[PDB]
């Protein structure tokens, strides 16, 4: 394990997003204050109400 | 002016391939956007003057969006369409 960590393990290191683009559905995307109240704001009302 | 932009760039491109070529040639590719853009100009100059707001802008550029220069009349018809996509976004919200 010693070798293993400061030769192979040592060797084989090769351990080298949130689209918010409106784009895609600019029509179909909520308001800000919509997409908000939607996707946060139920869920905040959920934990709140828990 | 986008388009008119690309041309601007291909008649660059042309210019920087053949030495030979005048400004007579650059008259002949560019005289199409001659004959548009003095329509737009007296169009963008107008909606300046009447201050035109919101909607009534809409209907302003339709009665002008009525033109009988073809390529005014395709021009305005985008504008138009893209005027129409903001009014139906705002329908949308309100429907």
């Amino acid at each position: 394990i010693n070798f293993a960590r400061m030769y192979l393990e040592q060797s084989d290191f090769h351990e080298k997003d949130v689209c918010v683009d409106r784009s895609s559905e600019s029509v179909t995307c909520q308001t800000f204050e919509l997409t908000l109240r939607s996707c946060l704001y139920p869920h905040i009302d959920k934990q709140y109400l828990d | 002016l986008q388009p008119y932009r690309q041309a601007l760039l291909d008649l660059e491109q042309e210019f920087l391939g053949d030495p030979h070529l005048s400004i007579s040639h650059v008259n002949y590719f560019l005289d199409q956007f001659q004959l548009l853009f003095p329509s737009v100009m007296v169009v963008v100059e107008q909606i300046k003057s009447q201050k035109i707001h919101g909607c009534q802008i809409l209907e302003t550029v339709y009665k002008h969006s009525c033109g009988g220069l073809p390529p005014v009349r395709s021009a305005l018809e985008k504008i138009l369409a893209v005027c129409h996509g903001v009014m139906y976004k705002q329908l949308s919200a309100w429907m």
